[PDB]
């Protein structure tokens, strides 16, 4: 159980990093290609930042 | 409005309109997007409102 | 105080189904080369496998 | 006059005069009905 706990803690942290790619953090979308196909680079720069 | 092939570049490139304001999209990009659903709402108001 | 005529258009950009997209037509598909693709509006850079 | 901003549509910002996105400077405009209307038809623009 001391060896399995190290494997469980590293797998839980890499899973958290992958799921953070579906937050928009206040932008209009979390997909970067949906921002670039709907806006021109003056106001697409506000959502990408 | 449904199942069209629209051409938005005929609209904004004419000097009829004193207001052409798109909100979630930029007007340059409108000729590239399939829109799923379009509604068209019309009325007459005063100049200030 | 003069009469102005107003139109309001309303889209839904959930990018899946169909029915309103503008004046450009399908070119070919190139099969294993880095492209800028476009399928019903949804864009992206990648390789088509 | 509203089309002499950095990033616009219309046929004077797409066919006649275009400002860059990273523009530094001032845009100055005033109505001149006294001098350019008799009226005057020698002011052209691309269509």
């Amino acid at each position: 159980g001391k060896l399995q706990d190290v494997v469980n803690q590293n797998a839980q942290a890499l899973n958290t990093l992958v799921k953070q790619l579906s937050s928009n953090f206040g932008a209009i979308s979390s997909v970067l290609n949906d921002i670039l196909s709907r806006l021109d680079p003056p106001e697409a720069e506000v959502q990408i930042d | 409005i449904s199942n069209c092939v629209a051409d938005y570049s005929v609209l904004y490139n004419s000097a009829s309109f004193s207001t052409f304001k798109c909100y979630g999209v930029s007007p340059t990009k409108l000729n590239d997007l399939c829109f799923t659903n379009v509604y068209a709402d019309s009325f007459v108001i005063r100049g200030d409102e | 105080y003069q009469p102005y005529r107003v139109v309001v258009l309303s889209f839904e950009l959930l990018h899946a189904p169909a029915t309103v997209c503008g004046p450009k037509k399908s070119t070919n598909l190139v099969k294993n080369k880095c492209v800028n693709f476009n399928f019903n509006g949804l864009t992206g850079t990648g390789v088509l496998t | 006059v509203r089309q002499i901003a950095p990033g616009q549509t219309g046929k004077i910002a797409d066919y006649n005069y275009k400002l860059p996105d990273d523009f530094t400077g001032c845009v100055i405009a005033w109505n001149s009905n006294n001098l350019d209307s008799k009226g005057n038809y020698n002011y052209l623009y691309r269509l």
